[PDB]
RNA sequence: GUACUCUGGGGAUAACAGGCUGAUACCGCCCAAGAGUUCAUAUCGACGGCGGUGUUUGGCACCUCGAUGUCGGCUCAUCUCAUCCUGGGGCUGAAGCAGGUCCCAAGGGUAUGGCUGUUCGCCAUUUAAAGAGGUACGCGAGCUGGGUUUAGAACGUCGUGAGACAGUUCGGUCCCUAUCUACCGUGGGCGCUGGAAAUUUGAGAGGAUCUGCUCCUAGUACGAGAGGACCAGAGUGGACGAACCUCUGGUGUACCGGUUGUGACGCCAGUCGCAUCGCCGGGUAGCUAUGUUCGGAAGGGAUAACCGCUGAAAGCAUCUAAGCGGGAAGCCUACCUCAAGAUAAGAUUUCCCUAGGACUUUAUGUCCUCUAAAGAGCCGUUCGAGACUAGGACGUUGAUAGGUUGGAUGUGGAAGCAUAGUGAUAUGUGAAGCUGACCAAUACUAAUUGCUCGUGAGGCUUGACU
RNA sequence: UAAGUUCCGACCUGCACGAAUGGCAUAAUGAUGGCGGCGCUGUCUCCAGCAGAGGCUCAGUGAAAUCGAAAUCGCUGUGAA
RNA sequence: CAGGUCGAGUAGACCAAGGCGCUUGAGAGAACUCUGCUGAAGGAACUAGGCAAAAUGGUACCGUAACUUCGGGAGAAGGUA
RNA sequence: GAACCCACUGUCGUUGAAAAGCCAGGGGAUGACUUGUGGAUAGGGGUGAAAGGCUAAUCAAGCCUGGUGAUAGCUGGUUCU
RNA sequence: GUGAGGGGAGUGAAAUAGAUCCUGAAACCGCAUGCAUACAAGCAGUGGGAGCACCUUCGUGGUGUGACUGCGUACCUUUUG
C-alpha cells in the first residue's frame, strides 16, 4: 500500500479472492489457459517455487522445473486470468526467501527437504 | 540527480558519519544543550528522537538495542531512567533547533540543540 | 591559453558591475528591545521570550 | 478543441478477460469551471477559459479575486485556455462545468505535460553521443564531445551545434493514446500507456488531432 | 538475444553439435535475434559420418534463449541454454528429430515440423 | 664523413598546406566510316574537332624558416550534385516480370567482419542501398601514436675507411588552469506613454521527413510455355527518436540476515570497532535499458521534367503567341516545441492610488509637511525544480519539513525463558524481531514579533463621439 | 579461418646465404620477436547505478605564461595571394 | 632494539608499551576528470597488439606427454579431502 | 619468497608533492652480491662487462680566471628643427 | 585590545617638516561635481553640428560635454611590394 488511495481502489476492484497459501520451496502445479483459434484448454506446469513477490495486484511468483534435461523458469502473475488454478503438492523447508542457488545445482544436489507438521 | 533521496554526506565516509552522529547524540543526552553546525543539528533529529521513542518502554531487549546503538552505559541508564518517563506522554518532537549566527573561524552557520523540557 | 591583448579598465569594471554586497534581514526583538538577526537567537540568549542561559 | 485539465496519479495495470495486461495511467479530474468566453468581436479569436482545483484566499490576489467573482466560480489552483470553433463553443456558458463525461471509452486522445527535469547533462545522455575507448592509451577523454568544427574554413562553430546543457523539464505532448476507463463516480480517466511528468503533475487531455 | 560470435547448441539430429552465429538476418544494422528469427551460422562441431560437416555455412532458426520471451499477460519464460535448428537454402527444417522443449512463437506455416516431432511442448 | 653535432642568417631558396596556371586528369558536346538479320543515331561508335571543372600527376616560387608542427584510426560534423536507394517521366531491338539509355529531383536514408600501420585493395556474409566529391587531401590548445623522420643494435648491398641506402628488422617522453570572436545552457539591468496580478494572438525560428516483407486484388491482364503485373487495400517488422517505471531485469556503501580473524564492553550470554561495504545471500524508494508505450498519418496550394484542351501567326498543322488544365519522397502550408528586446515592444479580464503649503527657473517646475495603496522582495519550512540562480508549494486562519501513530514492503523464525540431547544443535513461546527514501492521519518541534521597495489619478496636438 | 599482405610446412631463376666478421642444429633458460588455443572478463555491442576526491557556493590567504592600442559580429568579394 | 593471538616467518589482519589525527575550513551532492564496487544477454565481435581489467593462488595425497646434455621438462597438464 | 638492490608494463602527474616521482603489478635476492668509513686515478687526460657512457642537476673534449672590447662580407638599433 | 592607527592640545618660521620625515613628477588606483550613454557594428580620430551645465564685459563671448553626420584599415624595420 505505497500507492495513492485512488490507485489502491482501482487495483482492489480486480483482486482474486481464492488463492491458496504457498511459500518458496513448495512444489506447485499451475493450470495455464491455452487459447488457439476457438479451442481453449488447460495445460499443466509443475515445479518448485523459487521466488515470491507480494505487491497486491502486482504479485508474481517464479516456478522452475526440468523438462527433458533442459531447465525452464516461468514468472507467473498471480492475479492474471490466464492462471486458472494453483495446487500445492508438497511443502518444502528452506532457510531463505529466494532460492536462486538452485540454478547451479542439478540432480541429487538440488533436492528440497520436506516441511513436517 | 537525487530525486526523493534522504540522508546527508557532510564530506565523510559512512562509518565516520555514523560514529560522529553517535557521539553527538551522547553529548546531547549528557548535557541537554549543545551548539553545532546547522546541517548537523537538523540531521541529528532523525538519529536522536528514535532513541527516546525506544527508551519509552523498559525491557531487556530494548536496553540491549539502545546499547547497540550508543555503546554508552551511562547514556543507556539516563535514557531509561530519566528521559523516557519524562517524555512518556509526548507525541514526538523532543528536540528544538534554533539558529545562532555564524562561526568566526570559517563563517559556518550554527545552531543550538535543546531538549524540550530541560530544566 | 592566454589573452592576446591586455584588458582595459572599462571592461574590467564592467565585469565587476555584479559584485555589490547586500544587507542582512534585521529586526527589533519585542521581548528585549535589541536589534537581532531575523529568525535567530540574540547574542544574550533570547528568542521569542524564552531564554536559553540562566 | 475542448479538453480537460487533470492531475497525474500514477501507473497501474488492467487485466482483460482474455488475460492481457494493459499498462495504464490514472488521471484524477476535479470538474473544470468555465471562467471566461472569448469571441471574435472582443478578442479576435474563440477560446474557452477554465479553472480547476482549490486555492486559499490568502494566496489569491485581489485582481484574481475580482476576475473569479465576475464569473461566479471558486478560485482554482490554475487557469487554462482551449481554442475552439463555433460548434464546440455552442452549449457552453460562463459558470458552467466540464466533466469526465466529455470522453468515451475507446476514444483516441493526446496528453500534454511537463517532463521530469534532469539538470545539467552531457552529450552522451542528452544527444546519444558515443564514448571513446576506455583503455588503449586514452587520456582523460572518455565522455567528452570530441571535435566541434572544421578548420580555418569556416573558422567558427555553427548554430544549433549539439553540446552540453539543461535537459528535461519541458512541455511534451504524446499522441495516439486510448481511453481505457471513464469513472464518473470517482472523476477519473484511465488511459493506456505512459504520459509525461511526475506523479502529482498537471496534465492536459484533448481529442486527437491526427484525424 | 543472440548476436554475432554467439555459440549455440543444436536441438536436432542433422549432425551438428555446436554452431556459431556469424550474421543476424532481416535488416541493415540489425543487432539481436530472438526465438523465431533466422540467422547464418558456421558449424564448429559435428558427429562424424553425417550430412553436415565442420566449416559449413548454413541457415538456422533460434528456438531457445537464456534471455527469455515475454507473453501478453506480462510473464517471461527463460531457458537454461541457447539452441537452434538447422535449415536448408529454402529455409525449411532438414532434421528428423528434435531435442528439448520449444516455444509457441513457431506456430507459423514455416515451422510446423519441429513441433510435430517435438516430444514436450509448454 | 657527421643520424653525436653546433653558431650566424634566409620565405632572397626546397619539403606540407594556400595562391596563379590547366599541359595532364575527370566530365560534357559536334561530325560521323561502321557494328547492330535490313536500319549511323534502341544501344555502341573509328578518323578528326570544341568546351567545362578545379577531386589527379605536374609547372611557377607570391605568403609563412625571431616555427602555419601529423600518414592512418577514433569522436563530432557541414555543404555540392556530375544521384547509390526510395519518388515522377520520354524512348526502347519496351508482350508480362525484368533490363538498357536519357530528363526532373538533394527530403530522408546510405553494412559488419578476416588480412595489412595503412588510405586503397582482395576475400566472407548481409542490405532497399552499401554514391562521387569540397571543407588546411574537415577535425591532434578534442583522444591515440601503429607508419614515416633523432640518438641503441643487426642482416643484404655500396665504400680502404669514418659512414651510407630504388632496402629490411627489434626498441624508442605527444606541454598549455580559455582573455576575445563563435557555440551550448542559465541569470542580472533597463525599456515597452501611471502602477499591478493573470490569460493570451503569432511576424518568425527550430525539430521531424527513411524503408523491408506477408496477405488481397489474382494465378487475373499478358504469354506457346515457363513465368507473371500496373492501379487500389490490410497486417506485421528493421533502423531512428521521444516520454515513462505498471510489467522483466541492473544498481541500490544510512534495510535484513549468514560467516572468518582479531580487540574491546568485568565474565557467560548478547553486541560493537577494524579487515575493499572484511567476505557472502537477498533487497524498499530513486535512477535506469536490455523493459513499456507512442511517432514519421491524412489533407490542402503553387510547381519541375512530362502529358494536354481550344487556337492563330503560317486557309493546313501546332500545348502558346490571347485564353484554360493535369503533374513528384522536392517548395509553402499541415504535425510538435520556442516565440512581442516583433524598440513595429501587440490583445483581453480584473485590481490600486482622488492631501495641504512656500517660492520662481511659470514649467509633466523645485523644495517642506502629511501619506505608503494594489503588489514585489528580504527572511523561514522546503521540492519529483536546481551548479549559483531561476521556477513551484507553504509560513499558525498551518500538513511545508522532521518526529509520532497506523499500514505496506523487505529479510526470514530476535532477545529472554522453557523443553530434548553428553555435546555441537533443535523445537515452542511466535512468521517473531527489526525494517533509509513509500501511503494515510496527527500541531509534538520548527515556519515569531517583522522590515525594505513600489505612491498621491498619470504631458501636449488633432479627430470622432458626447 | 566463413573469410589469413601475418604464422607453419615445402618448392628453389639465392635482385643480393655459406662455413671461427664462423655454417647447420640443439635440452634448459629469457620482464626477448611472431602466430594459434582453454579459462576469463565493461576491451567491446552499449553503457547503467552506487562510494570517495575535485568541480560549484560561502569565509580567509592569494599565483602564472601573455599583452602596440581597442567602441574585439555573419556572409560574398578585394587585397603582400 | 623490537611484545600478544593465529602463522614457516622480521610476510599478513587486529592489538600492547609507546606515539599520533599529518597548519585552511563550512556547505552543495550538476556536466566533466581521477580512484574504486557491482552489472541483464553475448564473450575479443575491441584494438597496431587481449593494452588494461577479469581470472589462478594453501597444505596433504594421487597422477603427470613430447623432448633430453639424463640433471631435467615438472608445481607439466589434471584430480580428491 | 620479506628486508635490501634494481627498473619491464600501465594509469596519474607535466606553471608537479617531485628540475625524473607516486600507485598497482614486475626482476635479483650466498653472489660476477649489497653497503659504511678512509684513500688512488684530472681534461685530448682519467675511468668504462663499451651506451661516446660517466668525470658535482654541465660532456664528440669539465669548471674558473686571463689573451679579450677574439673575429662576424650576417641580423638588429642609431635620439632636436 | 594598556596593540596598530588616528583626532584634539602643545613645540616650531613651517607638522600636507612627525620619525624610510627637503622637494614629491609619471605609470597605476580611489572619492566628488558637470555632460553624454541600454535599437546600435570596425585603428576610436578628423571636418561639420543641435542640445545641456557653469561663467559672463550679456556677445557674432569663454569653459566642459558631444546627440546626428561626410571621410578614414596603428607605429618601426625589411622589401618589387
Amino acid at each position: 500500500s505505497g500507492k495513492h488511495p485512488l490507485v489502491q481502489a482501482i487495483e482492489n476492484s480486480q483482486l482474486k479472492t481464492d488463492l491458496p497459501e504457498f511459500a518458496p520451496g513448495d512444489t506447485v502445479v499451475v493450470q495455464v489457459k491455452v487459447k488457439e483459434g476457438d479451442r481453449e484448454r488447460l495445460q499443466a506446469f509443475e515445479g518448485v517455487v523459487i521466488a515470491k513477490k507480494n505487491r497486491g495486484l502486482n504479485s508474481a511468483f517464479t516456478v522452475r522445473k526440468i523438462s527433458s534435461g533442459v531447465g525452464v523458469e516461468r514468472v507467473f502473475q498471480t492475479h492474471s486470468p490466464v492462471v486458472a488454478k494453483i495446487e500445492v503438492k508438497r511443502r518444502g523447508d528452506v532457510r531463505r526467501a529466494k532460492l536462486y542457488y538452485l540454478r547451479d545445482l542439478s540432480g541429487k544436489a538440488a533436492r528440497i527437504r520436506e516441511k513436517l507438521p | 540527480m537525487r530525486h526523493r533521496n534522504s540522508g546527508v554526506k557532510l564530506g565523510r565516509t559512512s562509518s565516520h558519519r555514523k560514529a560522529m552522529f553517535e557521539n553527538l547524540a551522547n553529548s546531547l543526552f549528557e548535557h541537554e544543550l549543545i551548539k553545532t553546525t546547522l546541517p548537523k543539528a537538523k540531521e541529528l533529529r532523525r538519529v536522536a528522537e528514535p532513541l527516546i521513542t525506544l527508551a519509552k518502554n523498559d525491557t531487556v531487549a530494548n536496553r540491549r538495542l539502545a546499547f547497540a546503538r550508543t555503546r554508552n552505559a551511562a547514556t543507556v541508564g539516563k535514557l531509561f531512567t530519566v528521559l523516557g518517563p519524562r517524555y512518556k506522554e509526548r507525541n514526538g518532537g523532543y528536540l528544538r533547533v534554533l539558529k545562532a549566527g555564524f562561526r568566526a573561524g570559517d563563517a559556518a552557520p550554527m545552531a543550538y540543540v535543546e531538549l524540550v523540557d530541560r530544566e | 591559453a592566454v589573452q592576446q591583448n591586455r584588458k582595459s579598465r572599462s571592461r574590467r569594471d564592467m565585469r565587476r558591475s555584479h559584485d555589490a554586497l547586500t544587507e542582512n534581514a534585521l529586526t527589533v526583538d519585542q521581548a528585549t528591545g535589541e536589534t537581532h538577526r531575523r529568525h535567530h537567537v540574540t547574542k544574550d540568549g533570547f528568542y521569542r521570550g524564552r531564554q536559553l542561559f540562566a | 478543441a475542448i479538453g480537460l485539465v487533470g492531475r497525474k496519479c500514477g501507473m497501474t495495470r488492467i487485466f482483460t478477460d482474455a488475460g492481457v495486461s494493459v499498462p495504464v495511467t490514472v488521471i484524477e479530474v476535479d470538474p473544470n469551471r468555465i471562467t471566461q468566453i472569448k469571441t471574435l468581436e472582443t478578442d479576435g479569436y474563440q477560446a474557452v477559459q477554465v479553472t480547476t482545483g482549490e486555492r486559499r484566499e490568502s494566496r489569491v490576489t485581489n485582481a484574481q479575486k475580482g476576475h473569479f467573482a465576475k464569473a461566479g466560480v471558486a478560485a482554482g489552483r490554475l487557469v487554462k485556455e482551449f481554442r475552439v470553433t463555433e460548434a464546440e463553443l455552442e452549449g457552453r456558458e460562463v459558470g458552467g462545468t466540464i466533466g469526465v463525461d466529455l470522453f468515451t471509452v475507446g476514444q483516441i486522445v493526446d496528453v500534454t505535460g511537463q517532463s521530469k527535469g534532469k539538470g545539467f547533462q552531457g552529450g552522451v545522455k542528452r544527444w546519444n553521443f558515443r564514448t571513446q575507448d576506455a583503455t588503449h592509451g586514452n587520456s582523460v577523454s572518455h565522455r567528452v564531445l570530441g571535435s566541434t568544427g572544421q578548420n580555418q574554413t569556416p573558422g567558427r562553430v555553427f548554430k544549433g551545434k549539439k553540446m552540453a546543457g539543461h535537459l528535461g523539464d519541458e512541455r511534451v505532448t504524446v499522441q495516439g493514446l486510448e481511453i481505457v476507463s471513464v469513472d464518473t463516480e470517482r472523476s477519473v480517466l484511465v488511459v493506456k500507456g505512459a504520459i509525461p511528468g511526475a506523479t502529482g503533475g498537471d496534465v492536459i487531455v484533448r481529442p486527437t488531432i491526427k484525424a | 538475444m543472440i548476436q554475432t560470435e554467439t555459440m549455440l547448441d543444436v536441438a536436432d539430429n542433422s549432425g551438428a553439435r555446436r554452431v556459431q552465429c556469424i550474421k543476424v538476418l532481416g535488416g541493415s544494422h540489425r543487432r539481436y535475434a530472438s526465438v523465431g528469427d533466422i540467422i547464418k551460422v558456421t558449424v564448429k562441431e559435428a558427429i562424424p559420418r553425417a550430412r553436415v560437416k565442420k566449416g559449413d555455412v548454413m541457415n538456422a532458426v533460434v528456438v531457445r534463449t537464456k534471455f527469455g520471451i515475454r507473453r501478453p499477460d506480462g510473464s517471461v519464460i527463460r531457458f537454461d541454454d541457447n539452441a537452434a535448428v538447422i535449415l536448408n537454402n529454402n529455409k525449411a527444417p532438414i532434421a528428423t528429430r528434435i531435442f528439448g522443449p520449444v516455444t509457441r512463437e513457431l506456430r507459423t506455416e514455416q515451422f510446423m515440423k519441429i513441433i510435430s516431432l517435438a516430444p514436450e511442448v509448454l
